[PDB]
């Protein structure tokens, strides 16, 4: 089919 | 005055009742105000158009580190956890993320406390403290965050692509950061990180690079005054927006081949083409037009042929974001054993399809079909959850005019064949990059990526290969998609029936099936949810049958894929998977054509004819999938083991792959008829649909199975549910294992309470609400045990309890002592908290539990949960919250003293310790709060033995729901 983030906390 | 301009009409969907007002403050901040007088939770988000791409070359991860620090204190609110504590006490939540060009912060909270939350929030951008002590502690959280990504294949590839482009281009930067880049190296270089954090915040956190979105019950005028009062004070540094016109991939980076060794046993091919930034052409999205075609999975598609040749199973194609100034166009596929040997051929086929597009030229009807579909989707768009909505809007306010923010990424406008040809002209062999991921390259690589350690090799693709790809001609098997026949046309909302019910009603109750029905009475959108649970003891009777149930359904979806893709594009979706009790089927989306797809699915599962080739490929992929679980994170292994330990019957990954090698085609074929011969169906049909229509759908499912599968009813005594093991009073068991991939430990602590009930449920939930925030602030923020620190209730098989999950470099027994110390700290904390504070928590939980679903599928999921668990307590929330408000501080203390305290008479504790790769052994017991002395635990050496030596809880009794 049709078609990276760093967070403060893993939710 | 403090406002530079107020937006004209914000174009929204006609079905959208929320009110919008866009504005731009004098300081340059772009704002979108949203008034929703019905919302239970209000929310705000601020997106700063600066990210890791702007990290100083000598301090990788600075912007991400800045993001973490903004949560730990501001001049106006020094308390390092004032923000999180405030939100917790008012039913709120918060998070934030950092990308290459954005740092997005957001929160939600009880609609009554929007102002208090927003005030504390605005200080992040006015007077951050960046406290020295917090800095030295939080750097561990960042390091731990990177640590868990080190052995993650997706992250490894992500950084590898950056490391293989121009080294001078900021695209090459490591954005996560770690203890080395944020502390060790800086100290050695004589750099003061605290200063740098401040310098960075001061230089880039400028109002001209900020966008905010606020949603609350207040009127737009009141929200306008609130936002102005809190954000007009942000300073404008008139910072220029970072631009990256030169593409990270220059000539010397093209026509390159990369051979990479993965952690998991995966086989993938990644084809990449450098392309200009297409963001300004969003009105026509030429890149998405090509992604739609190249990534299409219908008959005649590139995927269809690659799958027919037995070379690949899945494919993703289309444009990929880069940053202002550059983008990429990709075509990624997984590989079969044979596909791995035919990479050159696969790519040739890729270019043959591309050549086919060039020959036919841009297709306007295709564009038009999507435009019209997007128009329908935007019009009947489900109402979003506030938090995610504000965060998303804050981000796109940077790319579109105020009036167009809601429609910009949904509606298509003009067909631009010239732009399409222009992008298509970039998809050529001379400008391709190829990467192959496979264990077969182990020991054959000569390079190492510094940040993740990724093993790989780089080679220039031979000119003769490039030349054969350039000569790609037309392949008769490649055709443009045909007109989508699943496009919905009937959107009428049937009038609410006179006997409509607020909750699902049992309208059919036979041995063959139990049907729950509810006509949507809140959302009024032309959509419906059809949920079916098919019960059969042969889906999980033993490892072999579990394997066959999975394989069967996987083969069915694979055969329906071409057909179903079109439906999916037309907003008609379905999920089909095996369960421990049988099969689960869910059809969602526009109600118009759901009957056609549903009938096709049932007809197919009952007349299914297995393709031997597909069977072997899927079996081989499933084998690796089971094996690949070894590469999952420690805390995941911990959760996995606890599940196996606490459930009556549960087949392990090892048992499944052992039994797999004996699943043969003949065996699978014999399995299906047996599986369908006897079943019981419990369904939930919820949406824009009538009682009589519901009965019609159910009958059609029954008739189809009976006709093709000769299905007969199952015996009620056969409808067995699994029980949870019942732990003994004052008992403590420890199961220990090791994770062979990650060099970090994991642990889950489970304090089993008792069977689920109104009183027990709220005792547990209130306690969790109370310790939630303090748990994170203590074990992570203060003690920095790890990035992952979690606490909360655990519900399974009608039983429940308190659980803690932690991933850390520290050994499990130490982790255990810390959780135990914290429990005592919470003890004193609760005894010392004021009735005032206590009542805040009760109210916080009350709001959390009463927050109502904003879309159909969310309401359905709640009802489904009651049906699946067989508790059928549809008015649960009102009941439990009413009871909750009755609870007193003393009740909680008693509950804790009888069930959770270390010397509690009814303490039921099980701990799962997962050791780090580099740990050969480890014991199970051993200015910080004092940890209490713990008993000697009984070590579990065999899961079967463990369960057998304990009794099993009974099953929860159903909440009788009278109906025909």
């Amino acid at each position: 089919d049709a078609e990276k983030l760093v967070f403060f906390a893993e939710d | 005055p403090a406002i530079k301009r107020i937006g004209n009409h914000i174009t929204k969907s006609p079905e959208d009742k929320r009110e919008y007002r866009g504005l731009e403050l004098a300081n340059g901040i772009k704002v979108l105000l949203i008034s929703d007088p019905t919302t239970d939770k209000s929310s705000a988000a601020l997106d700063v158009h600066i990210g890791s791409l702007s990290d100083p070359p000598n301090i990788a991860g600075l912007s991400h580190f800045c993001q973490h620090m903004l949560f730990l204190g501001t001049k106006k609110y020094p308390k390092e956890n004032e923000y999180s504590q405030f939100l917790s006490e008012h039913a709120g939540s918060s998070n934030a993320f950092t990308s290459g060009e954005h740092t997005n912060y957001y929160f939600d909270v009880s609609h009554e406390h929007l102002e208090g939350a927003l005030d504390r929030f605005a200080q992040f951008f006015l007077c951050p403290l960046f406290d020295e002590s917090c800095k030295d502690r939080e750097v561990n959280a960042v390091d731990s965050e990177h640590e868990k990504n080190v052995m993650n294949d997706a992250w490894r590839l992500f950084q590898l692509e950056k490391a293989t482009g121009n080294p001078k281009h900021p695209f090459s930067k490591f954005g996560t950061g770690n203890k080395y880049t944020l502390e060790t190296r800086p100290n050695q270089e004589g750099i003061d990180v605290r200063q740098e954090l401040l310098k960075f915040h001061s230089a880039y956190y400028s109002s001209n690079l900020m966008a905010v979105c606020v949603l609350g019950r207040e009127s737009l005028d009141d929200l306008t005054n609130l936002v102005v009062k809190l954000f007009s004070e942000v300073e404008n540094k008139n910072v220029p927006l970072p631009e990256f016109p030169e593409h990270p991939f220059q000539e010397e980076h093209l026509k390159q081949l990369y051979k990479i060794v993965p952690i998991k046993d995966i086989r993938n091919l990644y084809v990449t083409f450098p392309i200009p930034d297409l963001q300004k052409y969003y009105k026509s999205n030429p890149g998405h037009y090509l992604g739609h075609l190249i990534g299409h999975e219908g008959p005649g598609s590139l995927l269809s042929e690659l799958k027919s040749k037995g070379w690949v199973n899945t494919l993703v194609g289309g444009q990929k974001e880069g940053a202002r100034g550059f983008m990429f166009f990709i075509i990624n596929v997984d590989l079969t054993e044979e596909g791995l040997l035919h990479v050159e051929d696969i790519i040739l086929h890729m270019f043959q399809y591309i050549q086919k597009l060039r020959a036919e030229g841009p297709q306007e009807w295709v564009f038009q079909e999507c435009k019209d579909l997007n128009a329908v989707a935007f019009r009947f768009k489900d109402k979003e959850r506030p938090r995610g909505y504000t965060s998303k809007i804050a981000g796109i306010l940077h790319y579109y005019p105020l009036e167009e923010v809601l429609t910009a990424e949904y509606l298509l406008e003009e067909f631009r064949p010239d732009l399409i040809e222009m992008v298509l002209d970039k998809l050529r062999p001379e400008n391709v990059r190829v990467a192959i991921v496979s264990k077969s390259f182990e020991g054959k690589t000569d390079r190492t990526e510094e940040w993740y350690g990724t093993q790989y090799k780089q080679e220039a693709i031979p000119d003769e290969v490039i030349k054969k790809w350039q000569n790609a001609d037309l392949n008769g098997k490649f055709k443009l998609p045909t007109k989508n026949e699943f496009i919905p046309t009937n959107f009428e909302i049937l009038p609410l029936e006179k006997e409509a019910t607020p909750y699902p009603a049992l309208i059919k109750d036979t041995a063959m099936s139990k049907l729950w029905f509810k006509q949507d009475d809140k959302f009024f959108l032309p959509k419906a949810c059809l949920n079916f649970e098919f019960f059969s003891p042969f889906a999980y009777v033993d490892p072999l049958h579990c394997n066959m149930a999975y394989l069967y359904l996987e083969l069915l979806k694979d055969s329906l894929n071409e057909y179903a893709y079109a439906a999916e594009l037309a907003g008609l979706s379905y999920d089909l998977q095996n369960t421990i009790y049988g099969m689960y089927l869910s059809v969602k989306g526009y109600n118009d054509k759901q009957p056609i797809l549903l009938k096709k699915i049932i007809e197919k599962m009952a007349t299914f004819e297995i393709d031997e080739k597909r069977f072997e490929i899927i079996k081989e992929a499933y084998m690796r999938s089971l094996n690949n679980f070894r590469a999952e994170q420690p805390h995941q292994h911990a959760m996995y083991y606890l599940r196996l330990l606490m459930t009556e019957v549960a087949w392990t990954k090892d048992e499944l792959k052992e039994a797999l090698d004996d699943v043969t085609l003949p065996r699978l074929k014999a399995f299906i008829p047996q599986l369908l011969s006897r079943l019981h169906i419990e369904a939930l049909l919820h949406g824009n649909i009538t009682k009589q229509a519901a009965l019609g759908i159910m009958q059609m499912v029954e008739d189809t199975l009976i006709e093709h599968a000769h299905t007969k009813p199952l015996l009620p005594s056969q409808l067995v549910r699994y029980r949870e093991v019942q732990l003994p009073d004052r008992g403590w068991f420890v199961y220990q294992q090791r994770n062979e991939v990650h060099n970090n430990c994991g642990i889950e602590i489970y304090y089993q309470t008792d069977m689920q009930s109104t009183s027990e449920n709220m005792f547990l939930e209130l306690f969790c609400q109370i310790i939630s925030e303090p748990c994170f602030n203590t074990l992570r923020t203060k003690e920095q045990l790890g990035y992952i620190v979690f606490s909360g209730p655990r519900r399974a098989n009608g039983i429940q309890g308190l659980r803690f999950i932690i991933q850390s470099e520290k050994p499990p027994h130490y982790l255990e002592s810390r959780v135990e110390a914290f429990l005592i700290t919470m003890e004193k904390s609760i005894e010392d908290m004021t009735e005032e504070a206590f009542q805040k928590h009760i109210q916080a939980l009350a709001i959390r539990r009463l927050d109502k679903p904003k879309k159909l599928s969310a309401e359905c999921a709640k009802y489904w949960g009651e049906i699946i668990s067989q508790q059928y307590n549809f008015d649960r929330d009102n009941t439990e919250v009413a009871y909750l408000k009755t609870l007193t501080k003393e009740d909680i203390i008693k509950f804790y003293k009888e069930m959770l305290a270390v010397d509690a008479p009814r303490r039921h504790k099980v701990s799962v310790h997962v050791l780090a790769r580099e740990m050969d052994s480890c014991p199970v017991v051993g200015n910080l709060s004092q940890a209490p002395a713990l008993p000697q635990p009984e070590v579990i050496q065999n899961m079967t033995e463990f369960k057998r030596g304990l009794p099993l809880f009974p099953l929860v009794k159903p909440h009788i729901n009278f109906m025909a």
